[PDB]
């Protein structure tokens, strides 16, 4: 346009799209583990009310 | 500095994985401590000279503004409970002296307008006409980093240079010694092109070889 | 996890030696205190830091 | 299965009271959060200035 | 000789130098505060200084405070002679020569010392120690024959320690051999230093005889120290083997022992080292 | 000095700690005695295998109420099965005051300790394991000597710097300052594991096991009608309590003794119940016949 090595750069927008929706996937990792940590919390909290 | 990985290549250090390990159990045995010897890594600027191979004593422009060279100090102080004591005490007296001291007030200044005022004579019409401060400016810095800038400073090579602080660096162009390639961004050991192997340059020789 | 850490703690802190009901008589200034227990006589004993 | 229906109803009262409160909490949390960006200003100021 | 990395090691050295500036009032509080009598409170000290000082000769807290340095005792002083080399890391043709004193042969007034020297020895020489590896694996040979004596257990654990950071990464199969020997005495102290050595050595080559080797011993030890050691040794000979140390890392969480598992966790960590592999994540 | 010279962690077998409590509770309010057998490895791990009495005596614990014939015969017996050791200590009961050696104690662990330098004093409380945690610790002697030449933080190198203390003032100044204290851990292979966790063999065949049905109505009716109570109680806690800080409204109108987490804690239990008792019921007349 006025300023050229638009269509560079444009495509490394795309480069780091993928990268940082694979860490949000590292926060679905998190979603089942902390069913799993509440899961055991409620195992724990039954054996100190025992 | 304790550094993760090389950042030169982005790859881990084998001395950085095993050292941290070692220390990090160290309630089990306490010997395991000096492990971490192999994680602290030295950050400084080196240059080595094309002809002979040897550090040169040369200044690179630095941006705006140092993000080190503090050193501050460590001190203990237990006079300053006889220093507090005393400060009190002579604020003490003066509340009491409050009932006697009306009745002096009257007597004591004729004393003063005969005489001086307390060193000369002069000014004794208010009984403070001079008041104020001399100072109530205080900034210091405008900034604690300014990234890159316009303002320079000069460092010296073989200095404490931490990352920040080492981005801001650029190898001058009027002096020899400039990159064989370009910078790598980062502290490590970087080969500079000689310009004149026979003009006197100032050198730094290395420790051991001095000694042996 | 406050209420699972909650019962935890309170197991600690339920077991005690027996912590009693004085009354003061009269203190000494050498920092100690004359107590009267209440069921028992009395003992002059010292005191902690917050008091 | 009388007294297991009547029990599934009693808990819904008591978690939609739960429903509500944590909606009155942010009502509260709303005004308290405007007050707190002019105060944040003078709090980023002053990071700037020293 | 660039390749070497010989130009390196002294290009650090200067550099340490000439901008060194120690903040005194520190040690002359740890010093009065931390008592040198209590073991605990010695040795916490004496790393501090070792840290502070490393890479540059300073014995000059050591003369000052030689009193206070004469309190220490057991295993805070062999802290306190493996502290040295620290402080002389680097300055590889005189590592060998300021150690001499302390080295045996020239010593005899505490095992303390005689056995922290060999352990500050390989701290001197790490990355570059390859020769260093000789003169200590003498030293193992000698004294893995006998260890129901008090001096050889203390002198050889050093030792021990020492030729782990000597021999680093260099895959030698003579550091294995002269190590294997002190673990099947069954060692006192020795079969910690030993085990922990011997993974120093062999970083990450993942051979199978090994892991096995390891594996098996774990189970016939029955000293504290040992089931511990090899625990962290798998995880150590481990190192970067991914899918590769898979098998092993399903038999030690498995186990019921508290002591398995608790090398169990860094043999992934390790295996696992910078991946960005969820699954590694999800396990621990 | 050339030892790891530390008091060891001793390992007390699935065995031998059932053993001294069945021992020390029978003679209850006397104090009961009685040698420990084990073996030592390493320089600071005793794992102690199994257990004997040495008979009661009229006048308890004492130096005197060892018995050479009882203590050496009953060593016999165990020898000719081949399950005897070395004595690595001895156990007492303290049931009458805390953990910490009395003043007889100390003198009786000066003798054993002269024998062998590893023995221990173990102090059981068998009146204090009416809990749903044993009351037991482990101590050893620094001698009077051993003070003086300051040798105490040669014992507390190399270990967690995890101790255990007993009450104050007196009980207290004994056990730091002139015996040497080591935590206690539990000591089981996985053959052992499962023998203590099985139960019957109608404890895996109890679901079968319905109860009557009087009973399951009489779970039915209370728990409706003590309800409509806690509601009752639910229902004047929210007609104020709305008006500001928090802590104060909840001390007004009875929002601590909280009837809100009151009432679904009875229902949520009652529930969980009643899903079962269904599922049985459902089970069992359709699979029998």
């Amino acid at each position: 346009n006025n300023n050229s090595a638009l269509s560079n750069v444009n495509s490394d927008i795309y480069f780091k799209l993928k990268k940082l929706e694979k860490e949000y996937e590292l926060l679905t990792l998190q979603e089942d583990y902390i069913k799993d940590e509440q899961r055991h919390l409620k195992r724990e909290l039954k054996r100190a009310q025992e | 500095t304790i550094q993760l990985e090389n950042a030169d290549t982005g790859t881990l250090d084998t001395k950085s994985v095993v050292g941290l390990v070692m220390f990090s159990q160290f309630w089990y045995w306490f010997p395991l401590a000096h492990f971490l010897s192999l994680s602290f890594t030295p950050t400084t600027v080196i240059g080595i000279r094309g002809s002979d191979q040897a550090i040169p004593k040369f200044q690179m422009n630095c941006y705006a503004k140092e993000d080190a060279f503090s050193y501050p100090r460590m001190y203990e102080e237990a006079s300053g409970k006889e220093v507090e004591k005393v400060a009190t005490a002579v604020l003490s007296t003066t509340a009491r002296a409050k009932a006697r001291a009306k009745k002096t007030k009257k007597e004591k200044g004729p004393n003063e307008e005969e005489k001086k005022k307390e060193h000369e004579e002069k000014e004794k019409e208010r009984e403070t006409n001079k008041k104020g401060i001399k100072e109530t400016k205080e900034n210091d810095e405008e900034f604690y980093k300014n990234k890159y800038s316009s303002k320079p400073y000069k460092v010296d090579n073989m200095t404490r240079i931490l990352p920040q602080q080492s981005r801001y660096i650029s190898f001058i162009k009027d002096d020899r010694f400039v990159p064989v390639r370009k910078f790598k961004g980062n502290n490590g050991v970087v080969v500079l092109r000689d310009r004149e192997p026979k003009e006197p340059v100032a050198l730094i020789e290395t420790v051991r070889q001095m000694k042996d | 996890n406050d209420k699972v850490r909650f019962i935890k703690d309170e197991l600690r802190l339920l077991q005690e030696p027996g912590s009693y009901v004085g009354e003061v008589i009269k203190i000494v200034s050498d920092k100690k205190v004359l107590v009267k227990v209440q069921p028992e006589g009395k003992y002059i004993v010292d005191v902690a830091k917050d008091i | 299965i009388n007294i297991s229906n009547n029990l599934q109803k009693a808990l819904t009262v008591k978690t939609n009271d739960e429903l509500m409160v944590i909606y009155i909490s942010n009502l509260v949390r709303s005004i308290i959060a405007f007050d707190d960006l002019i105060e944040n200003k003078i709090q980023n100021k002053k990071i700037q200035e020293q | 000789n660039i390749l070497s990395g010989l130009p390196t090691c002294d290009y650090y050295n200067t550099f340490l130098l000439n901008n060194k500036n120690i903040d005194i009032g520190l040690l002359n509080k740890s010093k009065s505060s931390l008592d040198g009598k209590f073991s605990l409170f010695h040795t916490a000290v004496s790393v501090a200084n070792g840290f502070m000082h490393a890479g540059t000769t300073d014995n000059s807290f050591i003369k000052a405070n030689l009193p206070w340095l004469g309190k220490a005792q057991n295993w805070a002083k062999f802290t306190a002679t493996a502290s040295l080399g620290v402080i002389h890391k680097g300055n590889l043709l005189e590592g060998k020569k300021v150690m001499a004193p302390y080295l045996p042969g020239s010593r005899a007034s505490s095992r303390f010392i005689k056995g922290g020297s060999l352990y500050g020895l390989g701290l001197i020489y790490a990355g570059f120690g390859r020769d260093t590896t000789d003169y200590l694996k003498n030293i193992i040979v000698e004294n893995s024959g006998t260890s129901g004596d008090e001096d050889v257990d203390v002198l050889l654990h050093g030792a021990s320690l020492g030729i782990g950071l000597a021999a680093m990464g260099s895959a030698n199969i003579e550091v294995y051999e002269a190590l294997k020997e002190v673990l099947y005495n069954d060692s006192a102290t020795s079969g910690e230093a030993a085990a922990l050595g011997m993974g120093l050595c062999m970083l990450g080559t993942g051979k199978p005889e090994a892991i096995h080797d390891m594996f098996t011993y774990s189970q016939e030890t029955q000293h504290g120290n040992i089931t511990r050691g090899l625990a962290v040794g798998l995880a150590l000979i481990n190192y970067g083997r991914q899918e590769l140390a898979d098998d092993l890392i399903t038999k030690m969480l498995a186990s019921d022992e508290s002591l398995l598992r608790y090398g169990g966790a860094f043999t992934i960590a390790l295996a696992y080292a910078g991946t960005g592999n969820n699954s590694a994540v999800k396990r621990l | 000095t050339g030892r790891d010279d530390t008091k060891e962690t001793v390992y007390i077998s699935s065995i031998a700690l059932l053993k001294m409590l069945k021992h020390g509770r029978a003679g209850v309010p006397m104090e009961v005695m009685g040698l420990m057998l084990g073996e030592f490895v390493d320089d600071y791990t005793v794992n102690v295998v199994d257990v004997f009495a040495m008979p009661q005596s009229g006048t308890g614990v004492s130096v005197e109420a060892v018995d050479d014939v009882f203590q050496a015969k009953m060593m016999d017996m165990l020898k000719q099965t081949g399950r005897d050791q070395m004595v690595v200590g001895w156990y007492h009961s303290h049931p009458g005051f805390g953990c910490w050696l009395s003043s007889v104690d100390v003198n009786t662990q000066k003798s054993f300790e002269q024998l062998n330098s590893r023995a221990v004093a173990v102090v059981v409380d068998p009146i204090q394991s009416v809990k749903g945690k044993v009351v037991i610790d482990a101590f050893r002697l620094i001698d009077t000597g051993a003070l003086i030449n300051n040798l105490e933080p040669r014992q507390t190198t190399s270990n967690t710097g995890l101790l255990n203390k007993a009450n104050i003032q007196a009980l207290i100044h004994g056990l730091n300052r002139h015996y040497y204290s080591l935590n206690i851990d539990y000591h089981k292979t996985a053959k052992e594991t499962k023998m203590l966790m099985n139960l019957h063999k109608e404890q895996w065949q109890s679901g079968l096991k319905m109860y009557d049905y009087e009973e399951k109505e009489e779970s039915n009716l209370a728990a409706t009608k003590s309800m409509v109570k806690i509601a009752e109680q639910y229902s004047k806690r929210i007609e104020e309590e709305k008006e500001l800080t928090e802590e104060e409204l909840k001390t007004r109108y009875v929002g601590r003794q909280d009837p809100k987490k009151h009432l679904s804690e009875t229902a949520d239990e009652t529930l969980e119940n009643n899903i079962v008792s269904v599922l049985t019921a459902g089970v069992n007349s359709v699979a029998i016949k």
